[PDB]
């Protein structure tokens, strides 16, 4: 029920996601 | 373009952009944080010659030097005299009520270094001249042209310098204090960037 993920991970993450 | 060109536009995309269970705290935080990173990519595309680098480049600094930005553009929602963090959707918190989250150490990094920053007592134009620099300041491992990213850097770099010698001009020494907060964002992002954040799946 819960996901865990660095800091870094997740705002390269939503960085990869937005350059879409 | 001219130092006063770079100053205006990275400023006004500054003010335009930026300017009680654990589970509930990791919702509120989860949806004040993935709007905060996606406003850096946008401030960063409004950046003087960001869209010039080729989008490795671009994507490779944003990866590297968000977490550093964050730190700046949330040193302000950090009241060291009520030991309150706010987060971008207008919720306040206190420390202990905050320590159900794994970091404990960043939280008390980011007064400390808040305290730092705000002694320097920033015009708006003055942070947004800096966060533009954290931003283009990150680790060049990995990129396709560091020597564009690095001609970037000093273009923003002396802008800074001129708006700080405009401003305090006897203050010989406000720019040197500025690249001086450098390696202690560098140290935050080292020290931090690894801790976990949960998210309900
Ligand atoms: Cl989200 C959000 N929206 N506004 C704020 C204000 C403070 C804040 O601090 C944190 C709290 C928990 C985990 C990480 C950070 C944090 C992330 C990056 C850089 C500095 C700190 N998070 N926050």
């Amino acid at each position: 029920t819960h996901r865990l993920i660095t800091l870094a991970d997740h705002i390269a993450q939503i960085i990869t996601q937005d350059f879409a | 373009p001219t130092v006063e060109d770079v100053i205006s536009q990275v400023a006004r995309a500054h003010r335009e952009i930026f300017t009680r269970t654990v589970q509930e705290i990791w919702e509120d935080f989860s949806m004040s944080f993935t709007p905060a990173v996606r406003e850096v990519v946008e401030f960063a595309k409004h950046i003087p010659g960001f869209r010039d680098l080729s989008q490795h480049d671009q994507v490779t600094l944003l990866k590297a030097g968000t977490f550093e930005v964050l730190m700046v553009r949330f040193a302000s929602l950090f009241n060291v005299k009520d030991q309150t963090v706010m987060f971008l959707s207008r919720t306040t918190y206190s420390l202990q009520e905050l320590g159900a989250m794994g970091m404990g150490d960043l939280l008390s990094a980011m007064f400390d270094f808040s305290e730092k920053l705000n002694s320097l007592a920033l015009t708006e134009e003055e942070l947004g001249l800096f966060t533009a620099v954290v931003l283009v300041s990150a680790d060049r491992s990995g990129m396709e042209n560091s020597a564009s990213v690095e001609q970037l850097q000093e273009t923003l770099l002396r802008a800074l310098r001129a708006l700080v010698l405009k401003n305090r001009p006897l203050e010989t020494s406000r720019f040197t204090k500025l690249l001086l907060k450098l390696p202690d964002l560098r140290t935050l992002n080292n020290m931090h960037s690894e801790k976990l954040l949960s998210f309900r799946v």
